[PDB]
């Protein structure tokens, strides 16, 4: 940790950060920045004007909430920098112009977009060396494969991102505005509906939690909602952070039916089976049979038990019959983007591929989309 | 002296001092923060006294008044972001994200859903703790009960006597 | 693009002889600790055998000429084959094969122009029939 490169995956939900070299990240907090909600009744009292990541959790419901990426991608930039500040500085603890940092981007990504994350990084932060990774890329890389269609789902945001050869197919690249923190949420209120009180910051955390332990999808949503109406077979039972027990039934399979049937929040957009059919489709006819026997979930909202089965049925129902159909979940994917980070900023190799700071100062901007992974 | 200022010295010599006694057991940060809080209360306790025969003041005053509490409320913070490195940092954190509960006094109205937000902050990290230490010692799940008293029976204390705000003196 | 692996001398020349079609077959390895790409084997290899060298512990690299009838000429085309079997290889075995493919094809091809006929990703060596290898290089 003394010189030791930096990893830093921005999530549209989740900062996770680290050292290159080791199997997980280090640091991993929400990507949010809170405001009070009111003027102020009273003055100083340790009031802030702006709190980040678990202290704008904590105290969320005095605050406004604010995340900086919008739709999947960086749009609220000073937020973004109190975030990154937050990372070196409060979570990781390091001096950033000791360590270089490799950032990881998302789809879609516009190029302008890039080169203020890297001004920033450099001007603002004073990196010695930098280097950006496209996240789906990184996933399809430790998958142990380099042509296939990636289903990432995250906190806020879920992709299908079809790449041959290391090179995702921007023209292709579907966005569905729907992942983890929904389902948190619609868990909590089918919960609500059921009975159950869970509203402060504190509640929403064990909601989270019950989510991320009990809930499942369904290889056949309505044979599943007939078994749980007659039997008690599918409830579970969950420990409350005091000891109370509670018990849950139809909401684990109900929950995560949502990414199959956004109309469950009432969303207007078709499920991620469809979303990655459709993506698939829209690449050239020569492709799509590699794309169909490698579909990749990364992701902490495809950690979900059945989810893999789940797309293997719906795939296969849209495909032509005889098209080969594969789902490949490896057991890291909940961090297969940051792993990939650091797997790869952890080479001797890989030293030479930094984006050096007399390399910014020389070539201007567009070194960041010439040097490239 | 006044029946406020009887029941927040209960206040004091019952949850508070149990919550010094189990921050002395796990000692460390734990210890060295809880010290600051009972300075904090201690100082709360202060105003009280000084409200409790004395009419509402304005400006110059009432910030003199409550300078000593909001510095204290600081200085509790300060520790928890001078010692992110620490073993109890989720203790830390539950206590310095709720100690500006103590600033209920400063409020026009509703002081009693104020402390009760500042609880809900706390119970963000104590919800922590309790994940982390309900199977290494009871000690840490014991504390949790004991920093969550204070706050209950401070929203207790609120809605008997200063149920509109901090009850000055008439005459 | 991708990681760069320096090519051992005996990887080099192993696939200098069968781009002069005096091998057939030539399977590369990833040394991870010295972060090279060594020479794993040589053998002999007809079509019939090429399932035999896919190893089910491990990924690989593979270059294999693939002998064949296409529309009344007889091809003799290098084949290259990324195997990876599952999870039996760690998170940076997967990342390293994946990673550094691109450059070991990208010096291959300047160095040695190999003309690599197809780049296939395989999960296991049955699946390495005559017809899959046909349909693969002459796919429609
Ligand atoms: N085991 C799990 N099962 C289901 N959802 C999970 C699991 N682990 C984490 N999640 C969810 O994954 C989301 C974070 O995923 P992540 O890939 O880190 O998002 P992003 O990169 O977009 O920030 C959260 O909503 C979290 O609750
Ligand atoms: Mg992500
Ligand atoms: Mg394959």
């Amino acid at each position: 940790d003394e010189t030791t490169a930096l990893v830093c995956d921005n999530g549209s939900g989740l900062v996770k950060a680290g050292f290159a070299g080791d199997d997980a990240p280090r640091a991993v907090f929400p990507s949010i920045v809170g405001r009070p909600r009111h003027q102020g009744v009273m003055v100083g009292m340790g009031q802030k004007d702006s709190y980040v990541g678990d202290e704008a959790q904590s105290k969320r419901g005095i605050l406004t909430l604010k995340y900086p990426i919008e739709h999947g991608i960086i749009t609220n930039w000073d937020d973004m920098e109190k975030i990154w500040h937050h990372t070196f500085y409060n979570e990781l603890r390091v001096a950033p112009e000791e360590h270089p940092t490799l950032l990881t981007e998302a789809p879609l990504n516009p190029k302008a977009n890039r080169e203020k994350m890297t001004q920033i990084m450099f001007e603002t932060f004073n990196v010695p060396a930098m280097y950006v990774a496209i996240q789906a890329v990184l996933s399809l890389y430790a998958s142990g494969r380099t042509t296939g269609i990636v289903l990432d789902s995250g906190d806020g945001v879920t992709h299908n991102v079809p790449i041959y050869e290391g090179y995702a197919l921007p023209h292709a690249i579907m966005r569905l505005d729907l992942a983890g923190r929904d389902l948190t949420d619609y868990l909590m209120k089918i919960l609500t509906e059921r009975g159950y009180s869970f509203v402060t910051t504190a509640e929403r955390e064990i909601v989270r939690d019950i989510k991320e332990k009990l809930c499942y999808v369904a290889l056949d949503f309505e044979n599943e909602m007939a078994t749980a109406a007659s039997s008690s077979s599918l409830e579970k039972s969950y420990e409350l952070p005091d000891g109370q027990v509670i018990t849950i039934g139809n909401e684990r399979f109900r929950c995560p039916e949502t990414l199959f049937q956004p109309s469950f929040i009432g969303m207007e957009s078709a499920g991620i089976h469809e979303t990655t059919y459709n993506s698939i489709m829209k690449c050239d006819i020569d492709i799509r049979k590699d794309l169909y026997a490698n579909n990749v979930m990364s992701g902490g909202t495809t950690m979900y038990p059945g989810i893999a089965d789940r797309m293997q049925k719906e795939i296969t129902a849209l495909a032509p019959s005889t098209m080969k159909i594969k789902i490949i979940a490896p057991p890291e994917r909940k961090y297969s983007v940051w792993i990939g980070g650091s797997i790869l900023a952890s080479l001797s190799t890989f030293q030479q591929m930094w984006i050096t700071k007399q390399e910014y100062d020389e070539a201007g901007p567009s070194i960041v989309h010439r040097k490239c992974f | 002296a006044v029946p406020y200022v009887q029941a927040f010295d209960s206040l004091l010599a019952n949850p508070v001092a149990e919550y010094l006694k189990m921050s002395k057991e796990i000692g460390g940060d734990v210890q060295k923060h809880a010290e600051m809080v009972h300075t904090g209360l201690k100082l709360e306790r202060a105003l009280l006294a000084t409200a409790s025969q004395s009419q509402q003041p304005a400006g110059n005053k009432l910030s003199d008044l409550l300078a000593p509490i909001s510095e204290q409320i600081q200085e509790v913070i300060t520790f928890r972001e001078k010692n992110r490195g620490s073993k109890f940092f989720n203790h830390l954190s539950a206590v310095s994200e709720s100690i500006q509960a103590l600033g209920w006094v400063a409020l026009a109205a509703k002081p009693g859903p104020f402390v009760k937000e500042m609880n809900d902050a706390a119970m963000f990290y104590t919800n922590r703790v309790l994940k982390e230490y309900r199977d290494v010692d009871k000690k840490h799940v014991d504390w949790v009960r004991a920093y969550l008293s204070i706050w209950t029976e401070l929203q207790a204390y609120i809605k008997e006597f200063h149920t509109t705000g901090l009850a000055w003196s008439k005459t | 693009q991708g990681v760069a692996f320096p090519i051992s001398r005996d990887a080099f020349q192993a696939l200098e002889k069968l781009s002069k079609k005096q091998l057939n077959y030539v399977q590369l390895e990833i040394d991870i600790k010295n972060e090279t790409i060594i020479l794993a084997n040589t053998e002999n290899t007809e079509l019939r055998d090429l399932p035999k060298r896919i190893p089910k512990d491990s990924a690989r690299y593979h270059f294999f000429l693939y002998k064949h009838s296409h529309e009344g000429d007889y091809l003799e085309s290098v084949v290259f084959i990324y195997s990876m079997p599952g999870y039996t290889c760690s998170i940076r075995e997967r990342m390293l094969y994946s990673s550094c493919k691109s450059p070991l094809l990208e010096i291959v091809e300047r160095q040695l122009q190999m003309d690599v006929i197809r780049k296939i990703e395989i999960d296991n060596g049955d699946e390495l029939t005559a017809d899959f290898l046909y349909d693969e290089v002459h796919p429609k």
